[PDB]
DNA sequence: ACCGCTGCAAGGAATAGGATACTTGCGGGCTATATGGCGGCGAATACCC
RNA sequence: GGAGAGGUA
DNA sequence: GGGTATTCGCCGCGTACCTCTCCTAGCCCGCAAGTATCCTATTCCTTGCAGCGGT
């Protein structure tokens, strides 16, 4: 329970859903992030990426 | 749970017992595609991470100041310890494990 | 002035009913193993004289 | 008070 | 020893503001609640001893 709940509730890829439109929801559910566990850090990523 | 018999050869059953053990609570997904965690429905975005396999990468001559490239080959598993092979400027061959 | 009698307790078979020892899940109270960043630079070895 | 995420110039 | 090359490890990477969420893990011991059990009565029967009229 801890191992799943901690991921779902507080991770870098389970984020609060801005909901001030239909469009915001649709375009937020299709997002394709590159950060998170196993990805590349925000502030030390080169330019070629 | 299954219990063998010690004196009997490997493979035998003295008695076997089972029951329906509870474990965990997996959140479910609403119809739209948004989970509800604590009255604060959230969404999980997809990730774009580099795939497991093998990559023969190289550095574009940014070491040794000699203009000599240095090819390297990495094996990236899905879960475990990585593996790297590299070429020293002296044309050696060096393994490297988990950096 | 002796005795067999009646009668009055002590221990067996059938039902209802509370007390009370026993069992259990908790709630708060406490203690104690990573792998996508370069660049500069200076110190610390390596090296082959 | 500290972390994580998103946003504006 | 000594001049030199190569490697290792430390230091550094913009300002101001707004919104949201979440903040240690595990054992343990008292303790409330709920229960199965044990002792408590009633009705029938057949004994064993002490009074007791009677002569």
């Amino acid at each position: 329970s801890a191992a799943v709940k901690e991921f779902f509730g507080s991770s870098q890829l389970s984020q609060f859903m801005d909901q001030n439109n239909p469009l915001s929801e649709i375009t937020h559910k299709r997002r394709i992030s590159a950060l998170g566990p196993g990805g590349l850090t925000r502030e030390r990523a080169g330019f070629e990426v | 749970l299954v219990i063998y018999e010690r004196e009997a050869p490997e493979g035998t059953v003295k008695d076997i017992k089972e029951q329906e053990v509870y474990m965990g609570e997996i959140p479910l997904m609403t119809d739209n595609g948004t989970f509800v965690i604590n009255g604060t429905e959230r969404v999980i975005v997809s990730q774009l991470h580099r795939s497991p396999g093998v990559f023969f990468d190289s550095d574009k001559g940014k070491t040794h100041s000699s203009g000599k490239v240095l090819y390297n080959a990495r094996i990236i598993p899905y879960r475990g310890s990585w593996l790297d092979f590299e070429f020293d400027p002296k044309d050696n061959l060096f393994v490297r494990i988990d950096r």
